[PDB]
RNA sequence: UAAAUAUAGUUUAAAAACAUCAGAUUGUGAAUCUGACAACAGAGGCUUACGACCCCUUAUUUACCCCA
């Protein structure tokens, strides 16, 4: 069971983050949203009520991730579970020959920075904070669940940037997964397809009924509240490991 | 030489000497200056043989007896590769022990104070250390340190190896420890040290001497551990276990084996289980 | 929730397909188990209650599939899940130059017609079962989840036959997904490890503890429960579809 | 270079493997075409000269691959690299719940046979042919060459057989590879997209056209001649071992 | 035939770089080596006769990379080829519980930069060069060859960095393909294994035959001309888009 | 100072058992085969021989407290 579990959400403040936290709170675990100052957490928190807190912290920023991972210390007394849910886009092409326009280098940095960058951050320091704990009784001392995208395998036209980032958490898994091994933490990653996240509802209603209806089964949009089940089973589970889950309805993104 | 003529005369007032000695131990016979070394010698090479033979009868026995077994007399997952595929399991973690692992350090720096006697013992006993170090679940990271490459010890260490010698995932260098590590973070460990080791530190590299002072020479270790200024410490032998016989300068073996289950988060007690028992009565 | 779900559970009398029943039948599930005539399966059934019956079947035969899927409408009224746990594993080279041997056909024909086309006979049969389901609120008639192992993508010497099989089932999940996709199943594949299965216990202590620190985290044998949650987890996600789950504590097989 | 090097291909007298054929025979290969009876390999081995010769054999059967096998050893001495293109497909959907159609066992059987056990027959039969090669400077006896199909990972509706016997080629390709690895055997898997094929020309000239259209780039139906190219490229290679390349030109093939 | 065609390769003053403009230029092709300054790539220009030449740039830095490309069309007039061969790496493990270390963020950054960031900058900026080109007879206007590693599949502990920046070029290699099939550009992955680089020889001795005889065959590390012919099958075959070929010798790292 | 005491992988016994090393692609007794290593603290004696008997060195333990 996840009861008595306290659980640092990057990005809560919102989307799958916040789906996370509200199932993980309704099953008896303490939350940390991780998310920017303006994100508006400070709600979620006092939404959730006692056992969900507010930790304003910056992903990319050592500094901020440590005050972030300290107030959970503080509030909690240990950290058992890191989800990574904290995550931007740009859809910007490589090269387009007839406007003649080339994606800036900048785009590309800055949601490397967010997305990879980020992630890489949150764990490390994730990981000096879980290694603290004493072994349960299978000898485990946290599990880290990373997002990465359907990108990472098949990512569309103007996904580039995206599918970079994702890529990168895909391929550092195992090394990771390895690396927290004789310690004791478990790492996992979860490959969400389209799902009824605020950047997806922003767009254009053609866009977003097509997408839907190009998912085989079922043809929707995924439910936050199904990543959040995921992310349930996989703590629960102490047999899942450095493996991407495709949470995606059987969807292939089309070029 | 008249040494073969010599032993002949030995042998007829039946002094515990084997049947035949190879020329290579002639040479050895020529080195004993003493009647009372010859006989510890020739004594040696009496029991090497008796248990040769013993053995050879033990397994002749044995092959008369697997041979008629035969006479007398499906879903699987896995083919029988089991030994293979363990070497070569600990063969990765030998490669990742040598980028990230603890060092630890064999001083290979004491040939001068053995004889030939200890000086293969020290090989074997090196031989089990490498064996329980590859075994476990965390490596060490092996420095043989101060080893002459057409040394004594050296010669011994190839000839027990063979072509593994090569292939071994431990470094051996001419150089010393302190030329390869920071001076500080050097504990060189002997039983003569009034430090008591308190805690294993991961921070740490640690110093053992190989030597097997069969003829005890005190404070050797020590002594290197001064004229280099290192930080030296000894086992809480005194503290946790009732001594009553034997040598507190425990075996190389034994000594990485304490090592190895501290590094591995275990107690003193557990450590220490691997001292000899017949030493001490039990745990205080 | 698995509650008044009726699984199909095929190879039920032992290994992964009991562990699945066990939990199922606990968790409010009715279960009929798919095993052989030989297989200690009535006893399993009887011990399990009343909302378990033994359907004795070979998966390779589509008269005893039919026979065992028509006494599953016969007590339950219905089927929703089906899980493929059937298997057999053969452990021969491919050719072995010093001595002389060849991989025999025969070899490979049955261990192909058990795991690859009976998991397939299965699938086809059940989702004429399935199909006749009314959906539920979400559209769903019916969840088939298959065993595939991680031979499927590290097989070991002499793991050709059970590579191929496994591989088979891993490839075919995403077409039969597809296929499905517009009656309303799902289609989801588990690729276990080194799990404490009969065959896997049965091995010498020095062996089986060797198998056991091969493995990253935890440093043991698959639980056959822990096999059965992400069953369950599978079963309860509407959104898991046309993907294979690797439950294998993240170990890669070496050769 | 493939001068002097004996290739038997698997499937030679049309498709995939004629043009293998045509290729290596340019570059001074000596080819075995191994095909059915019925296949009008004869003429293809009569037009590609006195390199070439026409073995008869179908790939399922044990005897008719050693007979061909034989006759490569008597004409041409020795075999150096196998390729096997020998397919069928079939398109048939897994259950169709408005006609109540069901996927006939049989057809699936029948692809396995030739598509899966036809190219293990294959393998098995042809490395204890090149076993008994001397090793060369580099220690290599031979290589073999298996034709999966991009089925194995996006496989299409109607495609679950296809997809199971392509799965089983993709699955199997890594064992074979470190079964025959001492041997100083590669093995190496191509999986085709989409190539310009009888098999694919008998669709409709409506839907072929589509399908090429649908590949990025460039927009047209793989020639043969480019997997005869690729063919050359790995046995050319030393350091290809136990993988599969996907020669799609950059196509995933949608739902 | 890549006799007269014009290959920008990024660290071609060492290593892979180096094998693929050597084996280029001998085939009739012109090379510019694009490395950093110090690199020593002017004696390897100048070694390699007039139809090589040195641009100095940092991959990181976008007028490096413009200035290098403007060198380019300035002594050859086009550009038809980049393979991008310049990497770094850092052995660092996550965290180390037992000495209290945890992997320096600024060590991830710089693998990233170099790896991901400088990969995608090439390729965005030659693009825009390539983009110029006519089509020829096949549409094509270029071919972009990245470097990944097996690190992206299989990363070992203490290669999360790197594992991470190779995750990013095997994830991206399927949306640049789709961004820049419109315009002819080919972008593909090669994915090298234990090579015979100046990154392995780095390891131990002990250590680097250790990994050499753990590759199935041939048991030796890949000679960076078996990187180069691999490079020039590539751009010779017209149909190979969007895919990684993992050349390794048949290895999957162990942890 | 005096007493016992000293197994250099571990025990037991008065030589074995279990361990160690190298080789092995093992069809599931490899539960094996082929090799390597074999030194009852150390040194020197005596004797027909001995692990007994003498002596020295070092070490351990205990007793002593120093000629109480
Ligand atoms: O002869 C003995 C004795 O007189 C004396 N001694 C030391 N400890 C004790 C003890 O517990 N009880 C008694 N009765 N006598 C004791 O020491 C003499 C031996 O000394 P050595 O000359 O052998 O050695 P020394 O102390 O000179 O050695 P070092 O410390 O200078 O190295
Ligand atoms: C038998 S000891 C060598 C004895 C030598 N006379 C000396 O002064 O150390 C072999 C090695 O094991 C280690 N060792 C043995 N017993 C020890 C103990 N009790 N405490 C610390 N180290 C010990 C030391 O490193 C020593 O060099």
């Amino acid at each position: 069971s996840v009861k008595g579990l306290v659980a640092v959400i990057t990005g809560g403040a919102s989307g799958l983050g916040l789906a996370t936290a509200e199932r993980l709170v309704g099953q008896g675990a303490s939350a940390v949203l991780l998310d920017l100052p303006n994100s508006g957490g400070e709600a979620q928190a006092k939404k959730l009520g006692n056992n969900c807190v507010f930790a304003p912290a910056d992903v990319t920023s050592e500094k901020d991730v440590q005050t972030a991972l300290a107030l959970a210390k503080g509030k909690f007394g240990r950290v058992d579970v890191a989800v990574n849910c904290a995550g931007i886009a740009v859809a910007s092409k490589t090269y387009n020959l007839k406007k003649g326009q080339t994606h800036t280098l900048e785009d590309f940095q800055r949601v490397l920075d967010v997305n990879l960058m980020g992630t890489f951050n949150v764990i490390r320091l994730v990981a000096g904070e879980m290694g603290q704990n004493e072994p349960d009784q299978g000898g485990q001392r946290g599990v880290i669940i990373n997002t990465a995208s359907v990108a990472a395998f098949e990512g569309q036209v103007g996904q580039a940037a995206y599918s970079a980032s994702k890529g990168g958490i895909v391929g550092m898994t195992l090394p990771i997964a390895r690396d927290l091994a004789p310690i004791g933490i478990r790492v996992m990653t979860i490959a969400p397809g389209l799902f009824g996240t605020p950047l997806l509802t922003s767009l254009p209603e053609k866009v977003c009924n097509f997408l839907a209806s190009q998912v085989p089964f079922p043809s929707r949009l995924g439910d936050p509240a199904e990543y959040a089940h995921l992310v349930q089973a996989i703590i629960e589970n102490p047999f899942l490991n450095g493996e991407v889950i495709r949470l995606d309805g059987a969807i292939r993104m089309q070029p | 030489a008249a040494t073969r003529e010599f032993i002949e005369m030995w042998r007829l007032l039946g002094r515990e000497v084997p049947e035949h000695i190879t020329e290579e131990e002639l040479k050895t016979l020529m080195e004993c200056v003493s009647n009372t070394a010859k006989k510890k010698y020739l004594k040696y090479l009496y029991t090497k043989e008796k248990v040769k033979k013993a053995r050879q009868i033990k397994k002749e026995m044995k092959a008369a007896a697997r041979e008629e077994a035969k006479n007398i007399k499906k879903n699987f997952l896995f083919l029988r590769l089991w030994d293979r595929n363990m070497d070569i399991a600990m063969g990765w973690k030998g490669a990742q022990a040598m980028q990230f692992g603890q060092p630890l350090v064999f001083d290979m720096a004491y040939e001068n104070y053995m004889k030939r006697k200890e000086l293969q013992n020290t090989v074997s006993q090196l031989l089990e250390s490498e064996g329980w170090n590859r075994r476990n679940v965390d490596p060490f990271h092996i420095y043989f340190c101060n080893l002459k490459i057409d040394g004594a010890l050296h010669r011994e260490l190839v000839k027990r190896y063979q072509e593994k010698w090569d292939k071994l995932l431990l470094t051996s260098t001419e150089k010393s420890h302190v030329d390869l590590f920071p001076k500080d973070s050097i504990i060189y460990l002997t039983a003569d040290s009034p430090n008591v080791m308190t805690t294993f530190r991961h921070d740490k590299v640690y110093v053992i001497g190989s030597f097997v002072d069969k003829s005890m020479q005190p404070g050797t270790s020590l002594a290197k551990a001064k004229r280099l200024n290192l930080a030296t410490e000894c086992l809480p032998l005194d503290k946790y276990l009732q001594w009553e016989i034997g040598n507190k300068n425990l075996t190389l073996d034994q000594m990485i084996r304490i090592l190895l289950c501290l590094k591995n988060n275990g107690n003193w007690q557990e450590a220490l289980q691997f001292v000899p028992k017949r030493k001490h009565t039990g745990f205080l």
